[PDB]
């Protein structure tokens, strides 16, 4: 059969991966609630950089008006998740 | 829809007494039906039932039980007339028997 | 024998050539002509049997048995033609010719001179009943009951062809006078075991032997009436008859060889008797009553003598006749209620008097009162049992208490209490319906007169 | 000598009898537009047959005597009740739609053989390529599900690929208000209730989807409502176009010869309308199929194939 | 393709067969082997598509595979004795080799993976063909140098193709899939009984040729290839339906019906040779090919299934094709059993 | 035996593991095949001479013309198949299942 | 009353690619109504030149 069936953790489990793999982020100072131009201080693009990082992760890929409004990773897991058709 | 196909309902049996007050199961026309009694009622109890069950009655004996008695008793007559036993323990003659010679 | 096979025959184009109001009446009525000429084969020589031909032949042990098909045709005809009312003249001419082929099936095979023939018509009855089961039956389960109907006896009768081919390449013929006056005796020996099982285990699924009875619940609960009709009061003596047939050829093996059998037996007609007590549909206790009977006639076959075998064959006849009434009693309700729970109708004595007496003769036949031949049939196995082994008499004691307890249990729930109030629809009963069952009972009460006709050969 | 194999190895061939002036014509266009008159007119002046619009009833007209059926027998669908209930859980919608596709279908393989067989054109109301209007709009309107258009793609994939596109598709614009005045005008009760959503969206339909997808393969003619009643101006238009965009000239004898093997047969030609996809609004239970086949059975002129029902007065049955 | 063309290549493909069949020479019967799958390998390709193409290639590397064997085969018995002749080989190891390319060419275990997957990459013409004409010549072949085979390999090869048909025929919903199980199924039946008698494998060969010839045809009729298709025809062709019924009852091998015939006489020729247990397990094993043709007539004849609302259409419309040789072949695979005694006219 | 016999045999039974392992291309397959009937021109060719057998020196002959037609046969579906795919890779044609 | 036919949940069992589903067989879609299977994008990439400057 094919993958198994993901589920929410897994999810925010690879999302703060792929952040914290990101060299602009603090390791331990990130969090699924922080934002990043706030609470992290990125830049704009350094936000397009992160979507598409994203994009690599998950497999599929993610138009700018919806990357436009994911500024936490928190968006992320739920854009992902209602893409994916995930409850949890 | 909330329904899965397009299905005629079930509908109600109906009863043969209500257009034929008199009409015996047997079909809906009620001259078939009238006609279907009446050669269910002769061929069955009138032909096969009573009649067949005379020949049977009178079959022939074929199956030789008048006969073995009167051989019986022809047998028994003659038997206990002459003193003889009425039946022998050996069903064959024993002089065209020939059994092995050595039993050691 | 030509004279009752040819007319069976004429059967099928006199029906399709038939109008479309007049089937149900012209198959009627030459089914029943058919049946009174086949009624002149019970003139029986004694010595030796009628050999008509190369191919066919009557017994006293066949003579019955055809007589009960080509009676049984016509009362199939009368129960049938009601719940086929609503159906096309194809479908019901396709119906007819159904019932047609079994019994020319039927026929031929009780009276073939040759081991591999009386095989052939043997499996070939197989595909008009699976036909009439699976596409008239009512319910879904049909499909299950028609599958485990056909691969039980097709698994048990398999080996058969093969011991059959496998003698016949040894002795030279199967035909079944050579068959008997060139016996030899088997000798002890694994080659000879594994041939008489390939001989014994075809006629045991169709009794059936418990163990191997699976399928006759299923089946005969899910058939139309026609088909449980003939599935029980005929068909079910299929295994019987080749087990009569056969057992020439199998002695001295048979001694030892049936002592699982007789045990299997025994104590599944006690185990069948009690499961009749405690069941919720009325067909399936018809039915677990009849695999009661058919084990008593297993035992009866097994032991080998000629007290056991008249017993058998009066038992078969009569549980025919018997199990066929008792179906059609519980179609009647059915067709009333649309249900076959037993709890669903009850009180139906104060509706219905008539078919009340029907259901007490039936059920007084079930139990085999004296001197009905199910009784005859019954005491002479019993006393044969008794010869071989003086401790059956208690299975045997304990069978008839609980045939009586189920009988009786039947008719008080069904007829007796207080009627179902709810129910309302419970017209009075028709011309066809009391008609078919003075024609099942009739006859019964008839053999009781001359009780030699169904003895068999060893009368 | 029946066409086939046999005919088509000695002697027929198909290319010898096309003469420039067989050009499938379709004359499309919305709701109560005067394209049929348009069509007649093309049809008379160029001298091509002339198909009307396929109905319910259209394959009545086909075969046995050219009248129609009762509509439980044939369609088991209605229009007027779609004007007046088109959200009726019934399922009338889509089995109106998926019936009218049928039809089209069948009229578009009569047409094809006819030009093959005879040479003459052929002028077609709508087609099975326009049919998707109708559905697009029914679907944006609410009327049918998802599942509905996703059953007539997978029908319309595996049924219209199998034929060539018409030559010259002429469509006959007429503004929407224009289209519900002429309603009013008209007097059909049940039309009354066409919604100005429901032409909007044919229209949208038509203008972004059809005539797009018609320009790669064929040549389409434009025409208002009112420069439409000149049926000289079109067939001179029509007459003086370069048929050099389709796939029409890629065809050859053996092209053809498969062509008309299919298109003849018309069970072949509807073998994939009745593919077992289970939509509740196209299904039909085993008792009621039974029933409604034994009716068609006894039918005065359908028990038995064409010249075998002696009670229409076929003769010599008994040779036949 | 052209109709010339394709009367060209069915005449080339049948050639090529009585060309095996009418050879002494080694070297002719490779030769009408090639050129049978020369010609046969378009056929299988006259409706273009990717899965006719997968068919056809597949059936290539399968065939020629065979062929390679079938000629090393010959030529090793040319090495050790310099014959040519198609009597009897006379080496263990070149007949070896004869036996497993032949094997491979009529699809028998474990050889059998091509079969379902040929025969479902293809129309239902080309079925017919490859699952009735394809059988001849290497049944020939084997028919031939009956008297040289080793019984054991054969019998195992036998046994293998009649267990693996009934347990893969178990699980298809597609037609075609299940007539091939059942095709391989009966190759293993037809080649358990050649070591014995040749004649009953002849008469096999016919009584399947005659019912999968008529199934087929029943099949294009109603143009059906999976069992939800076929679902629908009660609807349209009720007649056709109950003769599909019959047919599928007499290829279970029930009596009174023509495809008891051929077990039967072969069980009973296996007898005479003291062989009794691998008989019993045939029949056992060929109760699950009676399953699965018992489900298709549950599914197709004895009870009826819902229908869609276009086939009101199809109602108004006759067969414009009709296939001549459909009535015969129905009757010969239904009513023969009287006439068993004609296998004599086969030896 | 001369061991050239067995080398031959052995070439030939090289040359059939060789098309019975697959690896991704289609071709590789056909060159085996190929093989195959080299070696088996090769053993016929030594068989009939050293037996002195004139009249089936044309029988390798044939042999060759046969094996052209199973080249070309391959070649006409390896294109239809890399026509298909743009590969001719086996792993591509598994639309057909058992 | 009326004999039991057949529904749309019976028929949908033989409506899969396979019997039997198991696991690894879920994935298996049955094969399109006709036996065609939709173009694949394989795009057959051209080759570029450099022709000239030298
Ligand atoms: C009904 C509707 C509801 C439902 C129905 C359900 C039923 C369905 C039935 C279906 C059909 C069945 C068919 C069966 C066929 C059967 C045929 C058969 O086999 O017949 C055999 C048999 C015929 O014998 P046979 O083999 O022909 O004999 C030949 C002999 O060699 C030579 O014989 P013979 O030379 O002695 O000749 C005698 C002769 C002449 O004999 C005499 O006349 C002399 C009699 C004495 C008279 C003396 C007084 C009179 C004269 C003096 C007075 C006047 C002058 C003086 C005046 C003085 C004034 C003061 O008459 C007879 O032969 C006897 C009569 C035979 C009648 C047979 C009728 C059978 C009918 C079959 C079909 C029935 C269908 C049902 C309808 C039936 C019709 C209603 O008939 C009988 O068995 C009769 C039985 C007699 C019994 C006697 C008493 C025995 C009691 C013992 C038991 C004690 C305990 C209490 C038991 C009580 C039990 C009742
Ligand atoms: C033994 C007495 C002898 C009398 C001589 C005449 C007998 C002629 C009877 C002929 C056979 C009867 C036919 C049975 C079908 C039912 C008929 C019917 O529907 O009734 C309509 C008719 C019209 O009434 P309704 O006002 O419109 O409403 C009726 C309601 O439905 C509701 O009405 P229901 O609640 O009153 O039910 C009707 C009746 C009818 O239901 C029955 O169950 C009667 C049948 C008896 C049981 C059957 C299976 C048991 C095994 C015995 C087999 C014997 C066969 C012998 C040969 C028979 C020839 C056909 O049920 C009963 O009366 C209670 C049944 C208890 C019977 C116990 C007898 C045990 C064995 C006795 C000895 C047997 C061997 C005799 C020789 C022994 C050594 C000397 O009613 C009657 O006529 C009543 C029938 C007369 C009662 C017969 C009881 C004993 C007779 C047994 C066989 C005769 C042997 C003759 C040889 C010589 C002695
Ligand atoms: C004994 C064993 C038991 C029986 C054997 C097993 C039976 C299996 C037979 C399967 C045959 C397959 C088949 O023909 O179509 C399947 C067919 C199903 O197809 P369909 O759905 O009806 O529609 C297909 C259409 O044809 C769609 O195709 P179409 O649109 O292109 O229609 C063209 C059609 C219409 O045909 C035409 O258009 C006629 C035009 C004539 C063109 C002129 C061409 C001549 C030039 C070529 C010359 C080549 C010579 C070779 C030289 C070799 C040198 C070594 O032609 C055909 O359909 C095929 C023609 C078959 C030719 C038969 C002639 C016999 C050849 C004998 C060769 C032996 C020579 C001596 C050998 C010496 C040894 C070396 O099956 C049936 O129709 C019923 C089955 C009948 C089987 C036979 C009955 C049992 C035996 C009696
Ligand atoms: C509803 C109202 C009920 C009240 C009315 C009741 C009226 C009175 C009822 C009581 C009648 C009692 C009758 C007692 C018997 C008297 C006649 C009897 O003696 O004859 C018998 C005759 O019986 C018959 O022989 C046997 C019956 C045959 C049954 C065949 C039925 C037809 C076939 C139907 C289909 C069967 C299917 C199953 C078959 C296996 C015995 O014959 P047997 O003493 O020797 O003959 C001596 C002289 N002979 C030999 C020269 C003749
Ligand atoms: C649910 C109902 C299904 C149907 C029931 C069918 C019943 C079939 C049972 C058959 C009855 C007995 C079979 C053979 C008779 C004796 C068997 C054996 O146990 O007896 C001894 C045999 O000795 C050993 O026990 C050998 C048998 C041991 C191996 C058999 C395995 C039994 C395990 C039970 C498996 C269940 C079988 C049924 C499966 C459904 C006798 O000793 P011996 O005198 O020296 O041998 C006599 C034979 N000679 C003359 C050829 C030498
Ligand atoms: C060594 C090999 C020996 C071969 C023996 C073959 C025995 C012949 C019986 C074949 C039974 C096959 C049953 C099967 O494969 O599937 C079980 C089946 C699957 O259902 P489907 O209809 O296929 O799918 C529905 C959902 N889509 O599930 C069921 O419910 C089965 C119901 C009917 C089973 C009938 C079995 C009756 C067996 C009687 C006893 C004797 C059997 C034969 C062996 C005897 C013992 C030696
Ligand atoms: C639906 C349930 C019904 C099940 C009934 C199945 C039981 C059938 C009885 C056994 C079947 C096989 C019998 C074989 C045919 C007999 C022919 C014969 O006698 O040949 C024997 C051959 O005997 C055998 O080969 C028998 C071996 C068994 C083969 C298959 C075994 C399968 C299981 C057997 C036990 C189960 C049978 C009873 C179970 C009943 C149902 C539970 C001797 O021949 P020769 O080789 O010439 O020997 C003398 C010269 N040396
Ligand atoms: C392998 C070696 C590769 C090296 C060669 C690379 C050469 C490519 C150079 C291409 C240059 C362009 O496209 S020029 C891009 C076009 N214009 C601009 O960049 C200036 C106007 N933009 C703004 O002012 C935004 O506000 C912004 C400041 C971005 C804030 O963004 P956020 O606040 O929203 O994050
Ligand atoms: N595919 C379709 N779906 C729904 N309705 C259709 C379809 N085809 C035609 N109709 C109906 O046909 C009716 C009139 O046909 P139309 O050609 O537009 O007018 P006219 O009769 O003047 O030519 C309209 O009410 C339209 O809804």
């Amino acid at each position: 059969s094919d993958a198994p069936p993901l589920t929410l953790e897994a999810i925010k489990d690879r999302v703060l991966y792929v952040l914290k793999l990101y060299d602009k982020i603090d390791p331990e100072k990130l969090s699924v609630n922080s934002h990043f131009m706030k609470d992290l201080g990125l830049d704009s693009l350094d936000q397009v950089e992160i979507i598409m990082a994203m994009e690599d992760e998950f497999g599929f890929e993610i138009p700018d008006i919806d990357a436009e409004k994911l500024m936490c990773p928190q968006e992320i897991v739920d854009y992902i998740a209602d893409k994916k058709d995930v409850y949890e | 829809p909330t329904i899965r196909l397009q299905e005629d309902p079930d509908p109600e049996d109906e009863n043969l007494y209500e257009k034929n007050p008199d009409s015996h199961g047997y079909d809906k026309d009620p001259i078939v039906d009238l006609w279907n009694m009446r050669v269910v009622f002769f061929f069955g109890f009138s032909i096969v039932l009573v009649l067949g069950s005379t020949f049977v009655a009178y079959l022939p004996d074929y199956r030789m039980q008048e006969w073995a008695r009167r051989e019986a008793e022809r047998l028994v007559k003659y038997r206990e007339a002459n003193g003889l036993p009425l039946m022998e323990s050996n069903c064959f003659d024993p002089n065209k028997i020939q059994l092995p010679e050595d039993e050691d | 024998m030509l004279k009752i096979i040819i007319p069976t025959t004429m059967l099928l184009p006199m029906t399709w050539m038939s109008k479309h109001n007049m089937i149900w009446i012209n198959a009627t009525v030459h089914s029943l002509l058919i049946s009174l000429i086949s009624l002149s084969l019970l003139n029986q020589l004694g010595e030796n049997s009628l050999n008509f031909s190369l191919t066919f032949f009557s017994d006293s042990l066949s003579a019955p048995l055809l007589v009960l098909t080509t009676w049984l045709l016509p009362l199939m005809l009368m129960a049938s033609q009601s719940h086929l009312s609503k159906e096309t003249t194809t479908r019901k001419k396709l119906y007819i010719t159904m019932l047609i082929l079994l019994q020319l099936f039927l026929i031929m095979t009780f009276t073939a001179t040759e081991l591999i023939l009386f095989y052939i018509l043997f499996e070939a009855t197989l595909v008009p009943t699976l036909i009439i089961i699976t596409r008239w039956g009512n319910q879904t389960e049909r499909l299950n009951a028609g599958l485990y109907f056909l691969f039980y006896t097709l698994a048990g009768s398999l080996p058969l062809l093969v011991a059959l081919v496998y003698i016949q390449n040894t002795t030279g013929s199967l035909n079944f006078l050579i068959i008997h006056y060139w016996s030899h005796p088997l000798s002890n020996s694994w080659s000879n075991i594994f041939m008489w099982l390939a001989c014994i285990m075809a006629f045991m699924v169709k009794m059936p032997l418990y163990g191997l009875h699976l399928w006759l619940p299923k089946a005969h609960v899910e058939a139309p009436i026609a088909g449980s009709m003939v599935l029980a009061a005929v068909l079910l003596k299929l295994g019987g008859y080749g087990m009569m047939r056969i057992t020439t050829i199998l002695n001295p093996l048979t001694n030892y060889m049936a002592y699982p059998f007789l045990m299997l037996s025994m104590w599944g007609m006690i185990m069948t008797s009690s499961i009749c007590l405690r069941q919720t549909d009325l067909k399936s206790l018809i039915a677990y009553s009849s695999v009661s009977h058919m084990a008593l006639v297993i035992v009866a076959i097994m032991i080998q003598t000629p007290w056991s075998f008249m017993g058998a064959t009066a038992l078969m006849i009569a549980h025919g006749l018997t199990s066929s009434m008792l179906f059609c009693l519980a179609n009647t309700n059915y067709e009333r209620v649309h249900s076959r729970t037993m709890i669903l109708a009850r009180g139906l004595q104060t509706l219905l008097p008539l078919m009340a007496t029907w259901w007490l003769v039936a059920s007084l036949t079930n139990l085999a009162l004296p001197p009905s031949i199910n009784l005859i049939g019954e005491l002479f196995i019993i006393t044969a049992s008794f010869s071989w082994s003086n401790i059956t008499i208690i299975l045997m004691g304990m069978n008839m208490m609980i045939t009586a307890l189920y009988s009786l249990y039947m008719l008080i729930t069904t007829q007796r209490g207080k009627y179902t109030h709810h129910i309302n629809n419970i017209k009075p009963s028709f011309t066809r319906e009391n008609a078919l069952m003075a024609l099942h009972i009739l006859p019964l009460l008839l053999l009781t007169l001359n009780p030699k006709m169904i003895l068999g050969p060893l009368y | 000598l029946q066409y086939g194999p046999l005919a088509f190895v000695l002697g027929e061939r198909t290319t010898r009898k096309l003469t420039e002036t067989s050009k499938v014509i379709t004359v499309d266009g919305n709701i109560c537009s005067g394209k049929g008159r348009l069509a007649r007119e093309i049809a008379e002046k160029l001298g091509l047959r002339h198909f009307p619009e396929a109905g319910i009833h259209y394959a009545d007209s086909t075969t046995g005597d050219g009248k129609p059926l009762d509509v439980q027998l044939s369609g088991n669908c209605s229009l007027e009740k779609f004007y007046d209930d088109p959200k009726s859980n019934d399922g009338n919608s889509y089995r109106l739609q998926s019936w009218l596709y049928a039809s089209r279908l069948l009229q578009y393989a009569d047409a094809l053989e006819h030009l093959l067989s005879t040479g003459q054109g052929v002028v077609l109301e709508r087609s099975i390529y326009s049919d998707f209007v109708f559905l697009e709009a029914m679907y944006r309107q609410g009327f049918i599900r998802k599942q509905c258009v996703e059953h007539y793609n997978e029908v319309k994939k595996v049924t219209a690929c199998e034929y060539l596109p018409p030559h010259v598709v002429v469509y006959v614009d007429v503004p929407v208000p224009e289209i519900q005045s002429r309603i009013q005008k008209k007097g059909n009760p049940h039309e009354m209730k066409i919604t100005a959503a429901y032409l909007q969206d044919i229209e949208n339909a038509y203008k972004k989807t059809f005539l797009p997808e018609m320009s790669e393969k064929c040549e389409v003619l434009q025409y208002s409502a009112r420069e439409a009643e000149d049926a000289e101006k079109v067939v001179e238009d029509i007459e003086y176009l370069k048929c050099d965009k389709g796939p029409w000239p890629d065809q050859d004898d053996r092209t053809f010869h498969r062509l008309r093997m299919l298109v003849q047969n018309k069970l072949e030609v509807l073998n994939y309308t009745t593919i077992p996809v289970y939509l509740p609004e196209i299904t039909i239970g085993a008792h009621q199929s039974d029933r409604v086949f034994q009716k068609f059975t006894e039918l005065p002129g359908r028990k038995y194939s064409p010249g075998y029902n002696e009670d229409v007065g076929d003769k010599w049955i008994w040779l036949k | 393709m052209n109709p010339i063309i394709y009367t060209t290549l069915i005449m080339t493909v049948m050639s090529g067969t009585m060309l095996v069949m009418i050879s002494s020479h080694w070297l002719l019967i490779w030769i009408g082997f090639e050129m049978n799958l020369l010609a046969m390998i378009p056929v299988l390709m006259k409706n273009f598509n990717p899965r006719a193409t997968e068919a056809a290639t597949k059936y290539f590397l399968t065939q020629a595979t065979a062929s390679m064997m079938l000629m090393m085969a010959i030529i090793i018995n040319l090495l050790y004795s310099g014959q040519w002749t198609i009597t009897k080989m006379f080496n263990p190891v070149a007949m070896t080799m004869m036996t497993m390319a032949l094997a491979m060419k009529l699809g028998l275990s474990p050889f059998h993976f091509w079969v379902p997957e040929v025969t479902q990459g293809i129309s239902l013409q080309a079925g017919l063909l490859l699952l009735t004409w394809q059988k001849l010549a290497p049944l020939s072949v084997l028919c031939q140098i009956s008297q040289s085979i080793n019984p054991n390999l054969m019998l195992t090869m036998a046994m293998l193709s009649i267990l693996i048909g009934g347990w893969g025929g178990l699980n298809q919903t597609q037609l075609r899939k299940i007539m091939a199980y059942s095709s391989i199924a009966h190759m293993g039946w037809m080649t358990a009984v050649l070591p014995y008698n040749t004649t009953m494998t002849i008469l096999n060969l016919l009584i399947y040729i005659t019912m999968t010839l008529a199934m087929f045809m029943l099949l294009i009729h109603s143009s059906a290839t999976t069992t939800l298709s076929l679902s629908h025809t009660w609807n349209k062709m009720p007649v056709i339906t109950s003769l599909m019924m019959v047919t599928l009852l007499s290829m279970g091998g029930l009596p009174p019906l023509s495809g008891f015939m051929p077990k039967w006489m072969i069980i009973q020729e296996m007898t005479k040779n003291e062989s009794i247990i691998m008989p019993t397990l045939m029949a056992m094993t060929a109760l699950l090919n009676l399953y699965f043709y018992m489900r298709l007539a549950y599914s197709s004849s004895l009870t009826m299934f819902p229908s869609t609302n276009n086939m009101k259409m199809k109602w108004q419309f006759e067969h414009t094709k009709q296939m001549k040789l459909l009535p015969t072949m129905i009757v010969l695979s239904t009513l023969v059993l009287p006439m068993t005694p004609a296998l004599s006219s086969l030896n | 035996m001369p061991l050239v016999y067995m080398n031959i045999i052995m070439a030939f039974a090289i040359a059939l593991a060789g098309l019975l392992m697959y690896r991704s291309h289609l071709m590789s397959s056909l060159l085996c095949l190929e093989g195959m009937m080299l070696s088996l021109f090769i053993m016929s060719t030594l068989i009939i001479l050293n037996t002195h057998f004139t009249l089936a020196n044309m029988m390798p002959i044939i042999l060759l013309v046969f094996a052209a037609c199973e080249a070309a046969l391959g070649l006409s579906l390896l294109v239809m198949v890399s026509n298909t795919y743009g590969t001719d890779y086996v792993q591509n044609l598994n639309l057909l299942q058992c | 009353a009326r004999q039991w036919q057949p529904d749309v949940e019976w028929a949908e069992q033989f409506g899969g690619a396979v019997m039997y589903p198991t696991k690894e067989t879920a994935h298996w879609k049955p094969p399109p109504w006709n036996d065609v299977d939709p173009p694949k994008d394989t795009l057959v990439s051209n080759l570029t030149l450099n022709f000239g400057p030298q």
